[PDB]
């Protein structure tokens, strides 16, 4: 439709779906074949429609010829070329008439209503640097700019810290810890030794995990009652092994007077309060808490840490390797039962570092803000530090969001209409979570029959189901949010909602509805690996959660066993099945209240 | 700005040069001189400079289109005044903490009477509303006990204005409340608060360099840095003092509409369920902020806590905890009272030891008076209306020897001409129509089935009239086409609505289009007041929700209408909670309210039939379970007490029902009335059913369509309107025919018009569900 | 791994595929292997991703 002007038109305003006029030029020519058959061709019974579609033309064919489904024909007679000719000009008043309500509405919200776009989030990215043999201490200030390459179709990308670090010489050598699984026994791991050169393996440890590098304490199988032989060397006195797991880091090359600083990437189920002690020269371990400023909230989330490490702090000393200085960390995990209950995963960990964010939000372009920038990209500063060795990023740029474009505006917008910042309703409670929380992969209402039953039940119990993304316990189809941010989404509601409506959020047991289906297939391929291929698609859609990058797509909580029967068709391997042998733990199951369907296929 | 744009594309020479392409690819054979001479170009330039015309009044600016002429026009500008950010952007008092910004702004002027508009403060200097304490929640035995749940009370901390007219008051604030009462939720208890006077000792010591005409201003600014410590008070300022900020405009308007400032940080008010400690070591920088002042000397207390018992908390000297009720005034009539006599409340020493005083009159001229400041509703004015909508014929600006001005069919070529130029004038007449519908196009006060346009393109006096005048009553009504094109009407509304995020409602089968349409209609004018009041069940007006649930539902009636009208509705939305009381020496005696639960004997149904029934009855109460175990038939004689225990589980209305526990055996047929309805206390089901309860009564004409399956139909209507409820508020509803439902649509707007009273229409209603009522009074 | 053959083969053999486990039992193969060689018959790639717990060290071999 006019695609001369039209391409001018749809930069300016926003253009969207709905337009004020519909009026296809196939459904005009029938607009005006009912006006010209009223007027009468003179004198005759014949009238003029007759004349303006002659001979062989219909409407349906001039439309054809307009938008050009058949090719044009020299010979067309002169007084239907001249109706062409004048639906060619009145695209232009039709198509600046679409363009008004998509300038109406904008009109709305900027001019009365006052409401702005939001701007461009810049990202900061884990930066670790490291330095050269030859000096032990350099430093450098806020806004000092690293950078990797250069945008496309812009400028470069500069990455400045927040704060200023001074950096040391050193390094992580050694990470280890002890944990009491057992009574009367406790093992000794070692993934990180630099001494033996053996890294943090394979991405991430579970901490306090069977790593098969431990090694029983005889010393401590039978409790002492030598020169008082305890872990990792011998002490001078009594020490008191307690029911806790700690694990001990192992700094090399640090004075006493400088500092330290981490950054710990990190994914823990539950926070555990963590205490930290140091090594002295008496060979006792003294409180390190006065001189920790943390901000991963006693290892909950990832964040940077740095510790100006204590005055007197020892390189010699007993109980512990001689070589390295050492600090200790108590971790109180919080008893729950699962996988859920135990330690952090610890992506890794990283010395010499603080993070870094984007420097100028408006110069880049928005192809960049789409994706996180990629893993070990900025290896050089802006201006070159002669002193330097090496920066590195291991991961690379969470968070950041994209400039707002004129479509997501209009939706946010059409949001704050809809609930005005209060969860009043259960439709409003559903978005309200939906939008602040990335976590959430849906939620579902608790049904049809609940709301109607209703006893006098004050207490409202939302069911949130997360993204795989983010879920603390160790399964993929079933996933679980620890209690304690379970419980904050509850207290960030409760103040929206009324202080009658006692709201709180909780993750649904998932019931298990099996099927055992016979399916005949393709007649060239194995049915094994016809069944292993079948399943993991079948798995796919009625657990969408389950698959990593996903968008959050509203699903219902009844399966139908027709679209269940139906799905399974629409593979490109299958050709017929027998049954399917619906296996409730034959017809179509639906969803009891607050809780959540997942297939198991044996 | 859309013209600078687009200047080079609506252009007559743009214009031809698409035009000739056409002629070009298509009739090159049969049409092949397209010279300026022949009459086929100049019919083309006639109509490319009208499409030229036509597209040049869409680029006129956007606050120009969209006003409308001066002859008819709504109130205020291009959007309604209901529109406005101040009440799009605002949501209902619904919190505890907006409950505090809605009642910090009550004020002695808004009041509509009294104290001559000119005095006054704001009625509150703080609020605090919380939940009642749990011992004592309206519990109530008539059977064993139940306590109510959903009622608060409010401690109302007042200000010196106030405590001057308590009255005054009492009466504004009572209006108040009823206004913002919400969906479940009441106030049972008001508490008001009392002063003690806190005499605080402070000894201030001068700058060496300040002015002797200065120190009336060093007394005005050490009182009111200490006021506002200690009395937490709400800070109002001006909307384009926040313009001015950083802040957008959505975090202006987040809370309540407030008439008077905004409120945009709470003073954090401390809670009055236990006593409060006032901490005043913080007071000593914000009272060495000010710039005569180099440092205090004192803080302290002249023994007047003794008389309500304030105990210093543990170590601390600044600190001092108020008893459960007070309230600090600190200094009570202060100026003339405390500050001004040179007893010694407050001590100035300046310059060593000269020690200067002042009296009451002087500091108030150096003290900050504040300004009442009304916020005015937000608005668009219009542009300038422009005359889009009138029509210049093409056949005006063609050479005047084709003969259209001539005169009429001097020549016999005039006509057949005349007759070519119609159907390439309605085109553009259609496109002049268009632009002048706009405003009407676009309003969100819709009314009309009216779209893109019907009207003739020549006025009635013209030569271009005269031609086609044997068939213009025959044109015009084929022109009234447009009333077929109604459904794009409804395709616009779907579009209007998606600005406030609710989609339009899905047809259904049993609409009556034509008042499924109105319904629409009203739902997308009084948006954003709907979603502003989503649970204002105010006393008079039609529930605000109510209204929100049938346009989702989309079935039709007049409650869209612009006055309720409440005899004759869809259905009705009451809340237990509003039938339910709180309250010449011993003769009011209030004995018993609610007597006993009944129904009354005409036919019984246990299976859940179509409307799951009985007139003057209910089948509403939802039991799988034990007998009705009472009968009352003959209590004008003998033999009473024998009444019988009925059989379990039996629906009996007509003689399909063919079978038959029974003992003190009855008569029991189809004859008398006379015999009441019970049921046996060994299914032990009493539940509380007041507290958050809405019920909904509902026509069973909509299930008396056929093929409805009611079930499978009551699997959907409980699907939409489920978002529509708030999550704690609770649904029943009880459906009967057309003439149960008739007798309570009289007896609903009877309630209403009176203002909801407890007396005898309330019971009528109470009698009209399961609960049961005390109808004994008014026994005939 | 994918492997292209080159293969001249007279008449094709059914052929099934295993291998190596830490128990020194050969498990089947043959749910993995996606062959367009036709069991062998002509010259193809085939593209077989290495099971799991399949491994290095092992007996018998």
């Amino acid at each position: 439709e006019l695609n001369e002007l039209t391409n001018k038109l749809s930069n300016l305003v926003p253009m969207t779906d709905f337009k004020l006029d519909n009026r296809a030029s196939l459904q005009l020519l029938k607009y005006i074949e009912a006006y010209t058959k009223i007027i009468p061709f003179n004198s005759g019974d014949k009238y003029w429609n007759d004349f303006f579609f002659m001979s062989g033309n219909t409407p349906e064919k001039l439309a054809k010829l307009y938008q050009k489904e058949i090719e044009p024909n020299g010979e067309l007679l002169p007084q239907q070329a001249f109706l062409l000719a004048v639906l060619r000009l009145l695209e232009t008043p039709i198509s600046l008439l679409n363009v008004l309500p998509a300038a109406h509405r904008e009109l709305y919200y900027r001019e009365l209503l006052g409401l702005s776009s939001h701007a461009a989030q810049p990202d900061q990215v884990a930066l670790s640097m490291e330095l050269n043999s030859t000096v032990m201490e350099q430093l450098l200030p806020e806004g000092t700019l690293f950078e990797a390459g250069q945008d496309e179709q812009g400028n470069a990308l500069q990455y400045a810290l927040d704060a200023s670090l001074l950096a040391n010489r050193g390094y992580i050598s050694d990470l280890r810890w002890l944990r009491n699984d057992g009574e009367k026994q406790w093992v000794t791991s070692a993934p990180w030794d630099l001494q033996a050169q053996v890294s943090l393996p394979s991405d991430g440890i579970r901490l306090f995990g069977k790593t098969n590098s431990d090694q029983q304490v005889f010393g401590g199988v039978l409790i002492t009652s030598m020169y008082h032989l305890t872990p990792f060397g011998y002490s001078s006195d009594i020490e008191p092994l307690e029911e806790n797991p700690a694990l001990y880091l192992g700094f090399t090359d640090v004075k006493p007077g400088q500092t330290l600083a981490l950054y710990w990437k990190l994914k823990s189920p539950q926070q555990p309060t963590v205490s930290w002690y140091y090594l002295d020269q008496h060979n006792q371990w003294a409180e390190l808490d006065s001189w920790v400023s943390d901000g991963t909230q006693n290892l909950y989330q990832d964040g940077t840490w740095h510790v100006e490490l204590p005055v007197d702090a020892s390189n010699q000393a007993e109980q512990m390797p001689v070589g390295r200085y050492w600090l200790r960390a108590v971790v109180e995990v919080p008893a729950h039962e699962g996988a859920l209950g135990k330690a952090p995963w610890l992506y890794g960990l990283i010395y010499n570092a603080m993070t870094a964010t984007l420097v100028n939000v408006d110069s880049i372009s928005d192809s960049h803000f789409l994706t996180p920038l990629p893993a070990s990209s900025i290896q050089r500063p802006v201006e070159p530090i002669i002193v330097l060795a090496s920066v590195n990023q291991p991961w690379a740029s969470w968070g950041g969001r994209i400039p707002e474009s004129y479509s997501a505006f209009f939706e946010r917008i059409a949001q704050n209409l809809s609930h005005r910042n209060r969860s009043l309703t259960w439709g409003n409670m559903v978005t309200l979570l939906k939008e602040r929380y990335v976590s959430i992969f849906d939620v579902k209402y608790p049904g049809n029959d609940e709301l109607t039953r209703v006893p006098a039940l004050e207490q409202q119990q939302l069911t949130v189901i997360p993204a795989n993304r983010y879920n603390d316990s160790d399964d993929s189809l079933r996933p679980v949010l620890n209690p304690a941010r379970l419980q904050e989404m509850a207290d960030w509601l409760q103040q929206k909602d009324s202080p009658w409506a006692s709201i709180e959020v909780r993750n649904p047991e998932y019931l298990d509805v099996k099927i055992h289906y016979e399916v005949i297939f393709k007649p060239d391929v194995n049915e094994d690996f016809g069944y292993r291929q079948l399943q993991q698609q079948l798995c796919e859609v009625y657990m969408p959660w389950s698959i990593d990058e996903q968008r959050p797509v509203v699903l219902n909580n009844s399966i139908n066993y027709f679209q269940l029967l139906a799905t399974i068709q629409q593979q490109p391997l299958v050709e017929r099945v027998t049954r399917l042998t619906l296996h409730r733990a034959t017809a179509s199951v639906e969803a009891k209240d607050n809780e959540v369907l997942i297939l198991v296929w044996e | 700005a859309l013209f600078h744009s687009v200047k080079d594309d609506i252009h007559f020479d743009t214009l031809l040069e698409q035009a000739h392409q056409v002629i070009e690819k298509q009739a090159e054979k049969l049409w092949s001189d397209t010279a300026e001479h022949d009459p086929g170009i100049t019919f083309l330039q006639g109509i490319s400079y009208g499409v030229s015309d036509l597209a040049y009044r869409h680029t006129l600016p956007l606050k120009d289109l969209l006003t409308p002429a001066p002859d008819e026009q709504q109130q205020e500008g291009i959007f309604p005044a209901e529109f406005g950010p101040h009440n799009t952007l605002t949501c209902g008092p619904v919190t505890a903490d907006d409950y505090r910004k809605a009642l910090l702004d009550l004020h002695s002027s808004d009041s509509l009477d009294g104290t001559q508009q000119d005095e006054g403060d704001f009625l509150f200097r703080s609020v605090q509303l919380v939940r009642e304490p749990e011992k004592q929640r309206y519990t109530y035995w008539y059977a064993k006990e139940f306590t109510l749940r959903g009622n608060y009370w409010l401690y109302l901390e007042p200000t010196r204005w106030t405590q001057g007219n308590i009255a005054a008051a009492t009466r504004q604030l009572t209006e108040f409340l009823t206004k913002n009462r919400n969906i479940g939720e009441s106030v049972s208890n008001i508490i008001w608060l009392q002063p003690v006077d806190l005499p605080l000792l402070l000894d201030v010591e001068l700058d060496d360099d300040v002015g002797a005409q200065d120190v009336p201003g060093i007394f005005a600014a050490v009182y009111s840095t200490a006021e506002q410590y200690l009395m937490p008070g709400a800070q109002r300022y001006r909307t384009e003092v926040l313009q001015n900020a950083g802040m957008s405009n959505d975090q202006i308007f987040e809370g309540p509409l407030l008439e008077h400032g905004w409120i945009p940080e709470l003073p954090a008010a401390r809670d009055y369920t236990q006593r409060l400690t006032l901490n005043l070591s913080r007071l000593v920088n914000s009272l060495l902020e000010i710039e005569g002042i180099k440092h205090v000397n004192r803080l302290r207390l002249d023994d007047s806590f003794d008389k309500t018992a304030i105990e210093p908390v543990k170590g601390d000297t600044w600190s001092w905890s108020i008893k459960e009720g007070y309230y600090p005034r600190l200094w009570g009539e202060d100026p003339l009272n405390q500050l001004a006599q040179q007893n010694g409340p407050l001590r100035v020493i300046a310059k060593g030891g000269i020690s200067v005083s002042v009296s009451k009159e002087q500091i108030q001229a150096s003290l900050p008076s504040q300004s009442l400041i009304q916020n005015e509703p937000v608005i668009l004015a219009y542009g300038q209306h422009r005359d889009v909508g009138s029509y210049y014929p093409v056949s005006d600006t063609l050479p005047p020897c084709y003969g259209l001005q001539h005169s009429l069919s001097e020549s016999e070529h005039l006509l057949p001409l005349h007759q070519f130029m119609l159907p390439f004038e309605q085109l553009l007449a259609c496109g002049c129509q268009q632009i002048a519908m706009l405003p009407r196009l676009l309003a969100f006060q819709r009314e009309g089935y009216e779209v893109w346009g019907d009207q003739w393109p020549f006025k009635s006096g013209s030569v271009n009239d005269d031609a086609h005048q044997d068939y213009a009553p025959a044109l015009k009504d084929l022109l009234g086409q447009i009333a077929l094109d109604s459904d794009h009407e409804l395709d616009i509304i779907n579009y209007l609505l998606g600005y406030f995020g609710t989609q339009r409602a899905p047809r259904t089968f049993t609409t009556q289009l034509d008042d499924f349409r109105a319904v629409q209609q009203g739902y997308l004018a009084q948006q954003p007041t709907l979603t502003y009041h989503r649970s204002n069940i105010r006393i008079d007006q039609v529930s605000s929700l109510q209204k929100r649930i049938a346009a989702r539902m989309g079935l039709g009636g007049e409650l869209f209408k612009p006055q309720p009208d409440l005899s004759q509705l869809p259905f009705y939305l009451i809340e237990h909670r509003a039938l339910l009381p709180v309250k010449k020496l011993f003769w009011q005696n209030s004995p018993v309210w609610m007597e006993d639960m009944g129904y009354r004997l005409a036919y019984a149904s246990d299976q859940s039939s179509l409307p799951v029934q009985r007139r003057l009855t209910r089948t509403v109460q939802t039991p799988f379970p034990p007998m009705v175990v009472v009968g009352s038939e003959i209590t004008l004689l003998k033999q009473v007490g024998i009444v019988n225990l009925k059989k379990a589980e039996s629906e009996k209305l007509y003689a399909k029902v063919v079978s038959f526990n029974s003992t003190l055996a009855f008569p029991t047929s189809e004859e008398a009335w006379r015999y009441s309805w019970y049921f046996s206390g060994e299914k032990y089901e009493r539940t509380d059913r007041f507290s958050f309860v809405i019920s909904v009564v509902v026509n069973s004409d909509l299930i008396k369509l056929p093929g409805v399956d009611p079930y499978k139909l009551e699997e959907w209507v409980k699907e939409t309107i489920l978002t529509e409820f708030p999550a704690h508020i609770s649904m029943i509803i009880h459906w009967m025919d057309r003439e149960a439902f008739l007798n309570f649509a009289n007896t609903y707007q009877r309630w209403q018009n009176n203002g909801t009273p407890l007396g005898d229409a309330a019971y009528s209603i109470l009698e009209s569900l399961t609960l049961g009522k005390l109808p004994s009074a008014l026994k005939g």
